[PDB]
């Protein structure tokens, strides 16, 4: 019963060939009018949204807190001495800074020379397409003090006491709000507390925050944070080539042959947290400088 | 080496019955007067075992629960759930932190299989529960005489070769030889079929052994008369004992509605390794590894398994089987209840299923007229005209002159289904005289009995003379009946409206004709007459001493004729004609005598009134049989004496050229073997009979219909569906249900496959087009088992789009419950509409969050990466793992709603396959509570406190909620013009393509 | 600010609507 293949009145794979033909001419005249009406509707969905702003920006309500080193599980586990060993680490950390150099940031019709100290926020008007290509904000490597350098094609990078540069969730319209003078115990910092979003790193347990002996940050003139100057944030489509702030930190006093885990805590009232995403606000990292 | 067994089962019993007495008590050794002594008795009674039928085989409940936990649906859901912890086990060894999507889904589906199993298997043992509350097996004492001595003992006490005695009302023990008969009735109804109870008579008559006089039986009860008899067959070597063995011993077939689940589940698999094999293909082709491509291959296979519709299959056919519950049609089988719709040929019985197996006053003679008598179980039939005297004569002549009287506790039963105590013929006319001429009971002490004279055995004849009680005349009454010819003998006067006359041959060859009248039609006739004696020869004080001739035996005044026959049940005619309406071929099937069955079958609906037999025909010309043409004669009647020189491609004949058949003296066997043949055409076959030669015939039939009450206990034990309260029009109840279900799980199929599309085309894509993941695992179980589930099972209410009963048998090899329209309408356009639906609530809800539709593409690679906190959108924005997480399962979400907000539409298609919405109508009130159900349902998922937490269903912003809305307008108004033009223009493109 | 949406209030009242449809769901099957 299974060999209705064909016959000698006309049948192929069950129906004839008219009838396979009728058929084939609805299904695609058919699917062809579904098609048309799903990209009508999805052209009116296309209409209902602006080119300057997202309609719903609730979902990134508390910034990130990523890391230039992008690892595998948040882990930098390599030997002081083999070079490829972290040569993954350093690959990624060139690639990133390769948008920060001196020669990148070279046209003054798009790039603004913001200034040496943080200051206040540089709100250049409406979201609106009135006004044209607005101006971003420089950034030059030499801010990351001991993290950066003046080497070759090859950022020859720490070996001993490693480096990692945090950066702060490019957000549309966000203003960055630091804490009040009223700080909750935030961990010994300057008191540049008005322009600029504080950074803090720690350990996690009384085991990590006693391996790591010594941080040390570098930032903009100086401060362990983000400069309000570079924000907000006016979209890809106002703004391209733009240069978030970063801020780097390196780990001089750390033992050696030991995993340890370090937090790096921003602080601010416009910064929230979350407990099921520890990159929400926070940011984990796990150390491990195997000799 | 059963097959042996089975065939010599199979075959019709012989005897040595036929044997001299001196030769019987030497072959038995047993004495004719004394039977034997109880040592020897004992010693066969631990010989060959008890005279009782071997119990039927215990079926434990563990095993038929085992036996719902399989099948061919449950098993289909067993292979996709081991194909899940398959993919599982690929998934869990070879990559790092792998999902539990697939363990969740296994056990889910695991979780189905046994949940409807144990709904089911209480259900069938429900019934089988209610079924044990009917065997009111009375324990029965047998009259044996052992050593010289009466003694009675239990019938499972009695053994073969001794001599056992039987009084009237007594039901005979085990298969005797009678040796001594005293006017000996016994009722051989329940096991070869014969209507009016057949006289046991010592001598030797016919070779059959059933037709013969000189053997009782298993399970026959003694009418009349007192008789002996030496054990010839004991215990399950007995004659029905032999026929009950093969009832347990046939096999039971596979029902039309499991055969159609099983090409349903061939097409849904069939697709299924298609898609899944076609695209594991295409994504090793693109890049996936064989790790990732096997488990794409599984994924994409059991996720076009429908988890869902077990569990809405059953219920549907549970649903149906409640109702069949309710009219006392109970059915022990749950998918019993639809082979009644698939049937095309119904095989009945006439004694006791088609008939009421009871004598009852047929029509009667009076003043050279035809008067017929009501013959109704439940007494709803014309009333003849109970005015005149002659009527007065005639009901005092058999409410007199008749032997017959009611017992103890008949006084609350009704006139008719009381007990009589006497001659099955006696008892019909105390019913009739004490239904329309008042009661018997006064009537009969009103005139005092004299002399009575009862039967006899040559020139039968019972009278009686009585006094008068009326106040104008002394004389006496004497009251006389007999057989036609006999009265015709002893008559000569006429009575007619009171006065008499002579026996003129005008009026005497028309009773002459009114006798063949009544006689050719199949019933049994009486003739009545009365007389005054002069009492100015017969004082009243002389003593009519019954020896002389005190009496005129001539000279007598007849009053009539009054005939009698076992009637048909009441709806038994109409519902054969509502049978034949539908185009279920009807075909009697009984062993009873020729003369009655084919005159029952003219008056039920079997043989239509005008078409002729062969014999008619050649009765008709006057011209032997072998000269008339087969061709020109439409019904035919088959007697078992010739059936039994009979091969197969002769009975395929006889069904294929005659459309009106009469079966008539078939055996049990013959019975099985004529079920068989009409099952060698191809059709679906019901059986409906209640003797235990309806057993094999009722095992081996497609669907086996047994009464509640007047059918035996193994016909009933091997029958598929019961009627409780005897009523043959649940048959028709039958036969519409299940059509009508037939078509509701067409509908109820199409819903749930529907929602296939929209359920596997978003991980389709994602493999294809490499975007974030549509809709998840948990989203779909919401569907498939949550919302669904309710529009699904208010499928099954669903009345008649048409006139079910109107149209012909559905066709087995072509009307198929799921066909190739069904799958090009759900798998082919309106699932398609639906998945179209959910990607456009999917690209809405990413763009408005600044991933437009064309960034998605090949997103998902770093999308999915837990640890790339900083996925840019199409604004340059950075978004962490859980805050996209978190838009995505808040994409899974309205994507889910989505498909709700489209089945609305769907379900308000499938509810109507042909008429409009508009004109069946939104009238199924559990549909509508199946549209409140799933849309609150739907948004209770959605916005509960907690179900991002535990099921990652987060609320939808409210604009969510009319992104599908186009789509489910588009698809109710596609779907009905789709119907409106299959009204219109019933030829056929939108028909045969479509219309499913 | 844009980046906070009351979903409080969304959710309460998609809760009150899958009350109140049921509730009248099941005064449907309930024609008395
Ligand atoms: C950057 O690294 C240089 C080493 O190349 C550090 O310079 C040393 O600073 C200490 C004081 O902390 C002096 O005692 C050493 O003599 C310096 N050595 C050299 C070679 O210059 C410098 O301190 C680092 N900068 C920061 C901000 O930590
Ligand atoms: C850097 O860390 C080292 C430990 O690795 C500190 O030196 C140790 O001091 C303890 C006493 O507290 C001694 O028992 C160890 O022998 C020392 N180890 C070494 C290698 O010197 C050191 O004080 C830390 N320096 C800074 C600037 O934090
Ligand atoms: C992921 C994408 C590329 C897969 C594309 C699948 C499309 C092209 C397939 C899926 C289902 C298919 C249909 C399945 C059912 C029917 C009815 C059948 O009697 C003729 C073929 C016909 C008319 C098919 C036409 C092609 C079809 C629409
Ligand atoms: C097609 C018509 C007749 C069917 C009626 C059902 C429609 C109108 C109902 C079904 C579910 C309903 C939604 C249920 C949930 C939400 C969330 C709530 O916080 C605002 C209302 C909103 C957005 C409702 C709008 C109206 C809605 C879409
Ligand atoms: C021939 C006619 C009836 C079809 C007209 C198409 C109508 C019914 C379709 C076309 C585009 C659709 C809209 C497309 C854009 C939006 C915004 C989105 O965030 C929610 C869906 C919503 C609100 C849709 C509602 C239904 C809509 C207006
Ligand atoms: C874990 C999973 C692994 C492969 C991808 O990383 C996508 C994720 C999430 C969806 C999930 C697959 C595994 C197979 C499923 C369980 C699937 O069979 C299915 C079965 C029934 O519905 C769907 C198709 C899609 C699926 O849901
Ligand atoms: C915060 O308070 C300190 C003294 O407690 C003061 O020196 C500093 O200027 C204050 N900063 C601001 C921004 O008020
Ligand atoms: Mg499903
Ligand atoms: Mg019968
Ligand atoms: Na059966």
């Amino acid at each position: 019963k299974k060999f209705i293949w064909n016959s000698e009145k006309k049948e192929f794979l069950g129906r004839t060939g008219g009838s396979w033909f009728k058929i084939l001419l609805f299904y695609v005249i058919f699917y062809g009018c579904l098609a048309g009406i799903f990209i009508g509707t999805i052209q009116v969905m296309l209409l209902t949204i602006s080119e300057f702003k997202p309609t719903y920006q609730d979902r990134v309500a508390p910034p990130g807190l990523t890391q230039i080193p992008q690892s595998q599980k948040t882990e930098i586990s390599f030997r002081p001495n083999d070079p490829q060993s972290y040569e993954s680490y350093v690959v990624s950390i060139v690639r990133f800074l390769e948008k920060y150099k001196d020669l990148a940031q070279k046209d003054d019709m798009i790039f603004e020379d913001c200034g040496n100290v943080p200051s206040e926020l540089k709100e250049r008007g409406e979201y609106n397409n009135e006004r044209g290509e607005r101006k971003v904000c420089r950034f030059r490597l030499e801010w990351l003090g001991n993290c950066s350098g003046l080497n070759d094609e090859t950022y020859g990078y720490k070996d001993g006491k490693p480096c990692v540069i945090i950066k702060l969730n490019r957000v549309l319209g966000f203003k960055p709000k630091p804490p009040k003078n009223e700080s909750l115990e935030t961990y010994p910092v300057m008191k540049y507390n008005p322009y600029v979003l504080p950074v803090h790193c720690t350990g996690k347990r009384d085991e990590d925050k006693e391996k790591v002996g010594t941080m040390e940050y570098f930032g903009l003139g100086g401060y362990p944070g983000f400069p309000l100057q570079y924000y907000p944030y006016y979209g890809k489509l106002l703004q391209p080539k733009y240069l978030q702030p970063l801020m780097a930190v390196q780990f001089t006093n750390l033992t050696m042959d030991t995993e340890i885990r370090i937090e790096c805590k921003a602080y601010g009232e416009n910064i929230g947290y979350s407990e099921k995403d520890r990159f929400q606000g926070r940011f984990d990292v796990k150390i491990e400088v195997k000799s | 080496k059963e097959r042996d067994m089975d065939e010599l089962k199979k075959e019709v019993s012989m005897d040595d019955h036929k044997l001299s007495l001196d030769e019987l008590h030497r072959k038995y050794g047993t004495d004719l007067s004394r039977g034997l002594t109880p040592a020897r008795a004992a010693e066969i009674l631990a010989r060959d075992g008890p005279n009782a039928l071997t119990p039927p085989p215990t079926t434990p409940e563990w095993v038929k629960f085992c036996r719902q936990l399989f099948g061919g649906f449950s098993m289909l859901l067993w292979i996709g759930a081991i194909l899940c912890f398959l993919a599982y086990g690929i998934q869990a060894a070879t990559e790092e932190e792998p999902q539990n999507d697939n363990l969740y889904l296994g056990v889910v589906l695991s979780a189905v299989v046994i949940i409807t199993g144990c709904f089911s298997y209480y259900q069938e043992a429900k019934s089988s529960k209610i079924m044990e509350s009917f065997k009111n097996m009375v324990p029965q004492q047998a009259l044996v005489i052992r050593n010289g001595e009466k003694m009675s003992i239990n019938a499972e006490e009695v053994v073969v070769g001794d001599l056992v005695e039987v009084k009237g009302g007594d039901r005979i023990p085990a298969d005797l030889r009678i040796i001594s008969a005293n006017g000996c009735k016994v009722d051989n109804s329940s096991l070869t079929g014969e209507s009016e109870p057949q006289t046991r008579s010592p001598d030797f008559t016919n070779e059959n052994p059933l037709e013969t006089r000189n053997i009782a039986f298993f399970s026959t009860n003694c009418v009349e008369g007192t008789a002996r008899g030496i054990v010839v067959y004991t215990g399950d070597r007995t004659v029905m004992g032999r026929i009950a063995t093969l009832a347990s011993g046939l096999e039971g077939g596979q029902t039309p509605i499991a055969a159609e689940i099983e090409h349903f589940i061939h097409i849904i698999t069939g697709v299924a390794v298609f898609l899944g094999v076609s695209f594991f293909i295409l994504s090793l082709i693109l890049e996936y590894t064989w790790l990732e491509a096997v488990i794409f291959l599984i994924g994409i296979i059991v996720a076009n398994v429908p988890e869902g519709l077990l569990a809405t299959v059953t219920v549907c056919l549970t649903l149906t089987a409640k109702r069949m519950a309710r009219k006392n049609c109970l059915v022990k089988n749950l998918e019993a209840v639809e082979t009644l719709g698939s049937t095309s040929t119904i095989c009945s019985d006439k004694t006791g299923t088609l008939t009421q197996n009871r004598m009852t006053v047929a029509h009667m003679w009076s003043d050279n007229q035809i008067h017929e008598a009501d013959t109704t179980e439940n007494q709803s039939g014309v009333s003849f005209d109970k005015t005149s005297a002659t009527w007065l004569a005639l009901s005092r002549i058999a409410g007199l002159c008749n032997r017959a009287v009611f017992q103890a506790n008949q006084e609350n039963l009704p006139i008719l289904k009381r007990a009589v105590a006497g001659d099955a013929s006696e008892s019909a006319l105390l019913k009739c005289i004490e239904l329309c001429c008042g009661s018997v009971k006064e009537m009969r002490e009103r005139y005092t009995k004299i002399v009575e004279i009862p039967f006899n055995s040559t020139n039968k004849y019972q009278l009686s003379i009585h006094k008068n009680p009326n106040t104008a005349e002394p004389r006496h009454l004497l009251v006389m009946k007999g057989a036609p010819e006999r009265i015709l003998d002893r008559c000569s006067s006429i009575l007619i409206h009171g006065k008499e006359q002579p026996l003129d041959e005008e009026l005497k060859d028309a009773f002459q004709n009114a006798y063949l009248e009544l006689g050719g039609l199949g019933e049994r006739v009486l003739g009545f007459c009365h007389l005054f004696l002069p009492d100015e020869q017969f004082p009243e004080g002389f003593q009519f001493d019954t020896d002389d001739v005190n009496f005129p035996l001539d000279n007598l005044c007849f009053v009539g004729l009054i005939s009698m026959i076992d009637p048909p049940r009441a709806a038994v005619p109409d519902a054969v004609g509502k049978c034949r309406s539908a185009g279920i071929k009807v075909i009697m099937v009984t062993g009873d005598h020729p003369i009655t069955a084919k005159a029952i079958a003219k008056g039920v609906g079997i043989i239509s009134e005008g078409n002729e037999t062969v014999e008619d025909i050649a009765a008709r010309l006057n011209i032997p049989v072998s000269q008339v043409n087969p061709r020109d004669a439409k019904a035919c009647v088959v007697h078992g004496s010739d059936l039994k020189d009979m091969t197969s491609e002769q009975l395929d004949d006889i069904l294929k050229y005659h459309t009106e058949i009469v079966f008539a003296r078939t055996s049990p066997q013959q019975k099985l073997i004529i079920v068989e043949g009409c099952q060698r055409q191809g059709a679906i076959v019901a059986v409906t009979g209640d003797g235990v030669n309806d057993s094999p015939a009722s095992k081996k039939a497609d669907i086996g219909v047994a009464m509640g009450i007047a059918g035996s206990d193994v016909s009933k034990q091997a029958a598929d569906m019961i009627l409780l309260d005897d009523n043959f029009a649940s048959i028709v109840t039958g036969v519409e249900e299940g059509r009508l279900i037939f078509d509701n799980l067409k509908k109820s199929i199409a819903y749930t496959l529907t929602s296939n599309i929209p359920e596997i085309t978003p991980f389709l894509i994602f493999i294809i087009a490499n975007i974030p993941l549509p809709l998840g695992t948990v989203t779909i179980l919401c569907i498939d088992l949550g919302t669904d589930m309710v529009p699904a099972i208010s499928l099954a209410y669903e009345q008649a789009e048409s006139d079910i009963m109107k149209r012909q048998p559905r066709n087995p090899k072509t009307d198929k419950l799921v066909n190739e329209q069904l799958i090009s309408m759900a798998y082919g356009q309106i699932g398609m509409i639906q998945a179209l639906g959910g990607f456009f609530t999917y690209f809405v809800i990413l763009a408005e969050n600044g991933f437009l539709p064309i960034h998605l593409l090949g997103l998902r690679v770093n999308w999915d990466d837990r640890w790339i906190n900083d996925v840019e959108d199409s604004y340059g924005q950075q978004w962490t793992y859980e805050q996209r997480k978190i838009v995505e399962f808040t994409c899974h979400t309205p994507f889910f709603v989505t498909i709700v907000v489209v089945q609305w539409a769907d379900l308000v298609i499938c509810k109507t396959r042909r008429n409009s919405v508009f004109q069946q109508g939104m009238k199924n009130k559990i549909l509508i509570f199946g549209l409140f159900e799933e849309t609150a349902l739907a948004a209770f998922l959605s916005y509960c406190p907690g179900m991002g937490v535990a099921l990652r269903m987060y609320p939808l912003k409210p604009t969510w909620w009319f992104c599908a809305f186009p789509y489910s307008l588009l698809i109710f108004v596609y779907d009905e013009v789709r119907k409106l033009i299959i009204r219109r223009r019933p030829g056929g493109w939108v028909e045969k393509e479509t219309y499913y | 600010d844009p980046f906070y949406y009351d979903y409080e209030t969304v959710r309460n009242g998609g809760l009150i609507f899958a009350a109140l449809a049921f509730i009248v769901g099941l005064i449907i099957i309930l024609s008395k």
